[PDB]
């Protein structure tokens, strides 16, 4: 599924991420963006065998289990293939240990890169939440 | 002369181009890369490689075709079997080591850093 920017808004926004961690609701709709182009199946492989799942690119080598990247974790304790879900849910409960886990919203590189300290609000505006 | 991108060309479908950049790589950099880019459309990630390990990885669509290597300070694309729709601006693409990343990715908005240009048509 892909979303449009504001019908992603309010997904998020019902899903709670709304100043998650003091971050603004546009700061997740702009890391959908820039990570996967709001597409919920995007997968993208990384080079060490880990692989990047869903519209936030979650990792397996830490956060979900897809069974093909030995030695890595499964902290949000759920099958990679959740997060490819048209539901959020997942991502979003996912997203939520992440940016908790001590370098906040750093962990998604796309954020970090176009949208850290933009302004943000614009990814939002126009948008009925 | 940094990050130029150059090999760039007007060619046949199934013929090969190889384009290259300097680099200046493993000390400023986790990770280099090519990304593409088509008139009024989005970059699209197509290699990538992790300057300390040397692990690649590529987008579906260049798969087995295109192979991104890094001669610590040249990077490479050696684009085989060239096809109509790998027309586009090719770019070579960096992040900053000042972050750090135990892997890298393809997606474009992982990097940057990238300098000019250079055009890829096949017909």
């Amino acid at each position: 599924k892909v979303f449009g920017r504001c019908e992603l808004a309010a997904a998020m926004k019902r899903h709670g991420l709304d100043n998650y961690r003091g971050y603004s609701l546009g700061n997740w709709v702009c890391a959908a963006k820039f990570e996967s182009n709001f597409n919920t199946q995007a997968t993208n492989r990384n080079t060490d065998g880990s692989t990047d799942y869903g519209i936030l690119q979650i990792n397996s080598r830490w956060w979900c289990n897809d069974g093909r990247t030995p030695g890595s974790r499964n902290l949000c304790n759920i099958p990679c293939s959740a997060l490819l879900s048209s539901d959020i849910t997942a991502s979003v409960n996912c997203a939520k240990k992440i940016v908790s886990d001590g370098n906040g919203m750093n962990a998604w590189v796309a954020w970090r890169n176009r949208c850290k300290g933009t302004d943000v609000q614009a990814w939002i505006r126009g948008c009925r939440l | 002369v940094q990050l130029q991108a150059s090999g760039g060309g007007s060619v046949q479908a199934g013929q090969s181009l190889r384009l290259s950049c300097a680099t200046s790589a493993t000390s400023s950099s986790n990770c280099m890369g090519w990304f593409r880019q088509a008139p009024g459309k989005e970059r699209e990630g197509v290699a990538v490689i992790d300057t300390g390990r040397g692990n690649t990885a590529y987008a579906d669509s260049v798969q087995g075709r295109l192979t991104i290597s890094l001669d610590n300070n040249t990077l490479y694309l050696q684009m085989n079997s060239l096809k109509p729709e790998d027309t586009a601006m090719y770019y070579c693409a960096a992040d900053t080591s000042t972050w750090y990343r135990g892997y890298c990715g393809t997606n474009p908005n992982y990097f940057s850093y990238w300098g000019q240009g250079t055009q890829v048509t096949v017909s």
